[PDB]
């Protein structure tokens, strides 16, 4: 019964800071890795970002290797997604995983449009 | 490290028996996972290595493979079963990138 | 006046001096014995990176050490090779009577540099180190041991009721570690994979899990490449902790399995 | 990967006193012990310091009491304060980084000279 | 503490075939616990940082070629270039981490011919 | 009982060193004998609990008494520590003037 | 989780006196109980303790003599045996169970004994 | 053997209020001393499990302190049931106590 | 704990073949078995003793080697007295006989 | 359970520990006695080449060394000074306890090289090497030593007839030995008689003879020497 | 048998400037019960006697004025001219008295500039 509640959203213009929030319940925050994946419109999801499980390691995907940073704090049970630099083609619905290796559990989506 | 969908789409009917295989570019050790996202809704996992299957999933969800070459097959077909697919590699995990999956419709 | 433990119909009575009990019988010096009981079978952390804090280096109090008849498999056994930063020896060699533990499950082997205060390392916890019937006060080089209590024992009318039969296989692995910052709070572990790969160690891992880790790692980990030694950082990612129970506690069974696929692996740098 | 560069390097007088500094990037500095080696022109390699994890300093007999070395962990850098310099001292100082828990140097900073 | 001997101070050996160093210790660096020789060898090209080739005295690097091939135990040491090429022309060192004062033995050049 | 300690183990898996008496075959001498690593024997007792869980816990207080004992004596290797439990163990009951039906001394009538 | 403290009350000087400290929730068989004795108006001072097993009895430099003390674990039951009284034994007695560093943890109400 | 002392016999602080008592050991103790609150009239309650550790279910406004020879105890607050006598123990050798430091 | 092991369990042979009897030994025990024959209803009686060497009196036509693991009995000649029950003792530890084999015609 | 003897009445009757029997009375520790009977008293050879086939190497085993606060004479003594063809050490180096039989009439200096497959040197037999009140389980070079058996005597009575006196001069002749291939059955002795001649070895040969060989024969030569039984009585006899 | 050995054979150096001669000693004479070196420090002028400038590798003979200071501990120590006058041209020699056979090191001859 484990419910990852995506946040944040809304529309921004280029170049403004947005911060997403995923909410994780039902499930140990610590001993889990968490995924930020981004699915377009219609063109379909490309991975963002993912987080070890205590936070410490932070890989990102080529296109946002530094717009993009993500962090997490273990007693609240909640990773955050800072979205420092806004281009158009960022706009897209956005999914947090539950898992570093297999991307088991997705939570329903929040769309980001950058306009 | 690239991995891809053999068949780039896919029709069939509501009852149909259909396959789709997925193209890695390097040999994956039954590493493979298959997603199944619907239209409009968060993506799920199906298959944990290729082989071993998630809880949730129906039994006609199973798929199998080894190295580079992995296949999911759909004995019978569902009307929810027509969505997308997704496969991913878990060798070279810091560089993990989704590619286009097949597109389930009606035939 | 250290205890002598009384064995009484299978109860153990601590015996009293004072009282000199008519009822206890030492037919002969074989009922009397010691007894070498592990720490490990005390509930206290067993694993390298906690069991390294116990463990504190002295100088200025000679080492001692005692004889126990008899002692207990111990499930983890560490033997130390620890050198000074600059190549100096840190732990004193081993005296010619000195010999590993007789029955290891687990060989916890360290070998690595750390700051080395005392001209002896000693027990925080006041326990021995148990060497082959030897339960010693110091670590000593290159010798497998187990951290220990020492009990002694007057055995029941030496009827071969105990520690003559079984009331009712020895194979030992070595689990290979490398440290850095030995002895202090600033310790980091490597769990050696094999030559070229290294997997930072956390005190969570247990041996059974080390052991699934390197099966992992040759498997499918990569771990032959170019680049260099890899240290990974590794986390089992499921949902129940790992090994959480002891080696006694609950015969090890209806144990969730770590498939492979649930360990997801980094590279630290 | 692994990046150690040498700083601080200079003529000084005999007697005197120069600072060297070592950066170091791409791997956690924390973890490893690092050493200096010094390398005359033309009497080969030779190891003149060494620094553990914990700050524990060894040093060899001939630099026992007039070298110090630092390392401060924060900021990835490893110092080490020559004193009372000596001809003998004159050569190629290099820091290395000796591999987790063993004594060999597997990486080596490009080398910084010191003429006295 | 152990002193490291390196026996051919200059070595001028023509490109393609074997060349082999030889390395003395005082006493010897085998240690009876693991019985794993704590000799390594370094390479420093001309200008260059030393950089390791082979440690445990067998042991290769990862980046080193297999050409680079190092053996022998206890007291003496050899190290040998199965081929010579012209790129492996430099000064080959000793090191002994068995004891406390780490000591490098005197270099060893190759050179084309 | 052991709840003061932490966890006490069920079950004890001893090795112990053979008894002079089972080995009859030519293996006593030393040449043709077992190695070290051979010399021991197994056991397990862990059908009863109660006894050698009160075992480790006579232990753990036994350390203090023999940690004590050893800082006192200049014993490099210390093995005499159960003849003086036995010679204690006499000298008490037996040390002398001891009363044919007395609590100081053990004998009794017929 | 409750001591229970018994015995004290009016002793002229010399003779003897068993105090019974008895442990509720507690298996004292476990524990290594103290014996802690506090001098109206004149502070605390640790007069004997026992191994949780009764091995090992220790006592205070004062009472080195004077006091025995025994354990009846069967019972959950300390007997703290005063005897030979002296004037300046007219304090509260308080018996308590072992800790990390030796630390009386948990306190069973006093008792008084008057010389 | 070791004597111990704690420097301010008696003290008086408001409620809401940073006070440190510090008890004193001749030799050395290796962080063995452990705080004790005696409440008037009734049995005393451990505080600091050694030096700096904290009592669980003590209240988080005591803070222990601890070093090779010097020890002191801090009340954040001053509440007023922590206005009670308090008592320093050491564990290096006879388990002395300290006289006692009245508020 | 040392197993003896006499492969062949029961061995068939006529008169004036050679015959081999060999004992297996679960670890190593250095050349200290001794292989008796038992006629049967009468007391066993030595044969071989260490492995090897032949006791006073036997005939000359039994044989044995020996070895840490594997022993054989080689009975030269089989006349039919030398027909019986031949068990092999090993003398490391716990003296330990062997099943036995019954030779026959 | 090491069994213990009783010496009552000038008989030797092995003590029964189970029947508790109360003729025996231990008035004192000095009753107590551990004894060394050499090995040579029970009738096996004492010549070097018999001998040698006894001792054997092995490793693995550690030494170990008892006491025997009284002994007997001992006709033959071996002192061993083995040596590796390299020259490394085939036998342990003395202890500092440990020091050479004393009382031996003659002591077989062997001096050689051999192969040593163990770390140390045992009995085949089970004996005990005995060294000046030590007998250890193994051979330690250069320092004498006689083949024997240690044995436990409770004395009779404090008596002290037994072992204090004798109830009814030490001169020791140190015979020399070249050896090769030694501990193993291709071993080949040749005794030194002097500085430049040796005379090869046979199991035959006693001290005696030996001795006489130095007068028998008045670039090293190396003499093969032909003198029925010799020496088929024991050193008593 | 400690042999000494002296770092530098000889030392050109200007008048009024800093020498250093260096003494590496084969095992080291750092006694631990005292904890101070069993090192001496001669000086052999051209044509005369040796004569002792510095015992127990620091302590300075009364005669010798300040310039001269000995230092260093275990196996290598050096002695070093603070302010060397042109009267302090001569050969200077190690001595260790930790062992036996008291050997002195090769002589190091220092010459002004
Ligand atoms: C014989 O058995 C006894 C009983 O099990 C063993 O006692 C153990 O001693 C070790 C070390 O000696 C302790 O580990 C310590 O843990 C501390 C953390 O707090 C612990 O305290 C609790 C103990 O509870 C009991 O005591 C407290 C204090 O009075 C009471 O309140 C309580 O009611 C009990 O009476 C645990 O419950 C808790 O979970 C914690 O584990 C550490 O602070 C401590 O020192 C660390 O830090 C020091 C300062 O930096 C440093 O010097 C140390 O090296 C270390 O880093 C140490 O880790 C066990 O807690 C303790 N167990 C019990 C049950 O008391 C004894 O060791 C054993 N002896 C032998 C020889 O076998
Ligand atoms: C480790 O101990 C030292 C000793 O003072 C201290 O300075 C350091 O901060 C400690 N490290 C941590 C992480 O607490
Ligand atoms: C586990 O490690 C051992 C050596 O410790 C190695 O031999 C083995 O191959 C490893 N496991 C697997 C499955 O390869
Ligand atoms: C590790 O190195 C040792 C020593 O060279 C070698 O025996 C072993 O095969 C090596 N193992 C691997 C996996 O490289
Ligand atoms: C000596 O023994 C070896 C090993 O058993 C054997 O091979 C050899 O034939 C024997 N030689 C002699 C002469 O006994
Ligand atoms: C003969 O050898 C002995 C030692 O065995 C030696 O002392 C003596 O000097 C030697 N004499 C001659 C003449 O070689």
């Amino acid at each position: 019964q484990v419910q990852l509640v995506e946040s944040g959203g809304g529309v921004v213009q280029p170049g403004r800071s947005l911060r997403l929030s995923c909410a994780a319940s039902g499930f140990t925050f610590n001993n889990y890795g968490m995924h930020w994946v981004r699915q377009a419109p219609g063109m379909g999801l490309e991975w963002v970002a993912v987080i070890w499980h205590d936070g410490s390691d932070k890989y990102y995907a080529d296109s946002v290797k530094g717009r993009f940073t993500i962090s997490r704090d273990n007693s609240k049970n909640t990773l955050y997604l800072q979205m420092n630099s806004l281009r158009a083609e960022d706009t897209a619905v956005y999914y947090c995983a539950r898992n570093w290796n297999l991307f088991d559990y997705w939570g329903q989506g929040t769309l980001v449009t950058v306009s | 490290i690239q991995m891809t969908q053999s068949p780039s789409s896919l029709s069939a009917s509501v009852g149909d028996r259909i396959t789709i295989t997925c193209r890695a570019s390097q040999s994956i050790s039954t590493y493979l996972h298959w997603y199944q996202q619907k239209p409009g809704k968060a993506p799920k996992l199906l298959i944990y290595a290729a082989s071993t299957l998630q809880s949730g999933v129906p039994s006609r969800f199973s798929g199998s493979g080894s190295g580079t070459d992995f296949t999911l097959t759909i004995s019978s077909l569902q009307p929810e079963d027509f969505a997308t697919y997704y496969c991913q590699q878990s060798f070279s995990t810091p560089p993990i990138n989704f590619g286009q999956g097949t597109k389930l419709e009606i035939k | 006046s250290i205890p002598l433990g009384v064995i009484h119909n299978s109860t153990l009575q601590v015996s009293d001096v004072d009282k000199l009990v008519c009822r206890d019988k030492l037919s002969s010096t074989n009922q009397l014995r010691s007894v070498g009981l592990n720490l490990e079978g005390n509930g206290v952390a067993t694993d390298v990176p906690s069991a390294t804090k116990r463990w504190g280096f002295r100088s200025g109090v000679p080492p001692k050490v005692v004889n126990y008849e008899a002692g207990e498999w111990a499930e983890n056994c560490y033997n130390l090779e620890i050198k000074k930063p600059d190549g100096s020896e840190c732990l004193p060699a081993a005296p010619d009577g000195i010999r590993g533990f007789p029955r290891c499950r687990y060989v916890h082997k360290v070998s690595g540099t750390g700051p080395c205060a005392g001209d002896f390392a000693f027990h925080k916890e006041g326990a021995f180190f148990l060497y082959d019937r030897l339960a010693s006060t110091v670590i000593y080089r290159g010798t497998t041991f187990a951290e220990g209590v020492v009990a002694f024992l007057i055995l029941p009318q030496a009827k071969k009721d105990f520690f003559s039969s079984h009331p009712l296989g020895y194979y030992s692995t070595t689990i290979r570690y490398q440290a850095t910052g030995f002895g202090t709070n600033e310790t980091e572990y490597l769990f050696e994979v094999d030559n070229l790969t290294y997997v930072q160690l956390e005190s969570r891992f247990t041996p059974q899990f080390l052991l699934q880790l390197n099966e992992t790692i040759y498997t499918s980990g990569k771990r032959s490449n170019t680049t260099g030694k890899l240290i990974w950082k590794v986390n089992p990612e499921i949902d129940t902790t790992i090994g959480e129970w002891a080696f006694w506690e609950t015969k090890k069974n209806l144990t969730r399995k770590i498939r492979s696929e649930e360990l997801s692996f980094t590279v630290v740098n | 990967e692994v990046q150690l560069v040498e700083s601080g390097g200079g003529l000084v007088q005999p007697g005197g006193s120069l600072r060297l500094s070592c950066a170091a990037s791409g791997f956690t500095f924390s973890s490893y012990d690092m050493h200096w080696v010094r390398q005359a022109t033309g009497k080969g390699l030779e190891w003149v310091s060494a620094i553990g994890t914990a700050g524990d300093t060894y040093y060899p007999g001939s630099v026992k009491g007039r070298f110090t070395i630092s390392r401060e962990n924060a900021k990835n850098s490893l110092y080490l304060q020559m004193n009372s310099l000596r001809a003998g001292d004159t050569a190629v100082y290099y820091c290395a980084r000796t591999w987790f828990g063993e004594l060999y140097f597997d990486y080596w900073g490009q080398g910084t000279l010191v003429t006295v | 503490d152990i002193v490291m001997t390196q026996s051919p101070d200059s070595l001028a050996v023509s490109l393609g075939e074997r060349a082999t160093i030889n390395c003395k210790s005082s006493q010897s660096v085998l240690y009876s616990s693991n019985n794993k020789n704590y000799l390594a060898w370094y390479q420093q090209k001309p200008g260059q940082p030393p950089k390791l080739l082979i440690y445990w005295a067998s042991t290769r690097e990862s980046g080193v070629p297999d050409r680079f091939s190092g053996s022998g135990s206890g007291t003496e040491f050899t190290l040998t270039i199965t081929s010579l090429q012209a790129e492996d022309v430099a000064v080959y060192y000793c090191q002994q981490y068995y004891s406390s004062p780490l000591t490098f033995g005197g270099g060893t050049k190759v050179e084309i011919k | 009982i052991v709840n003061a300690q932490p966890k006490c183990n069920p079950n004890l898996h001893y090795w112990t060193t053979q008894d002079e008496g089972a080995a009859i075959g030519l293996a006593w001498i030393p040449y043709f004998g077992p190695a070290a690593e051979g010399i021991y024997t197994e056991g397990l007792m862990h059908n009863q609990d109660g006894l050698i869980c009160g075992l480790r816990q006579l232990a753990n207080e036994t350390t203090q008494a023999l940690q004590l004992f050893l800082r006192a004596t200049t014993e490099l290797r210390t093995f005499s520590i159960l003849n003086r439990k036995a010679i204690d163990f006499l000298l008490q009951r037996w040390g002398g003037t001891c009363h044919i039906l007395g609590p100081d001394c053990c004998i009794e009538p017929h | 989780v409750q001591l229970v403290e018994s015995g004290g009350g009016l002793v002229q000087p010399g003779g003897s006196l068993r105090l019974s400290c008895a442990a509720s929730g507690f298996t004292s068989s476990s524990y290594a109980m103290n014996w802690v004795r506090q001098a109206p108006g004149k502070g605390l001072e640790w007069v004997s303790t026992i191994s949780g097993m009764g091995g090992s009895t220790y006592y205070a430099d004062s009472v080195k003599g004077r006091f025995t003390i025994s354990r009846d674990n069967s019972k959950n039951t300390l007997y703290l045996q005063m005897n030979s009284l002296r004037a300046e034994d007219t304090a509260v007695y308080y018996c308590a169970k072992r800790g990390y560093p030796h630390s009386f943890d948990i306190w069973g109400q006093g008792t008084m004994v008057t010389v």
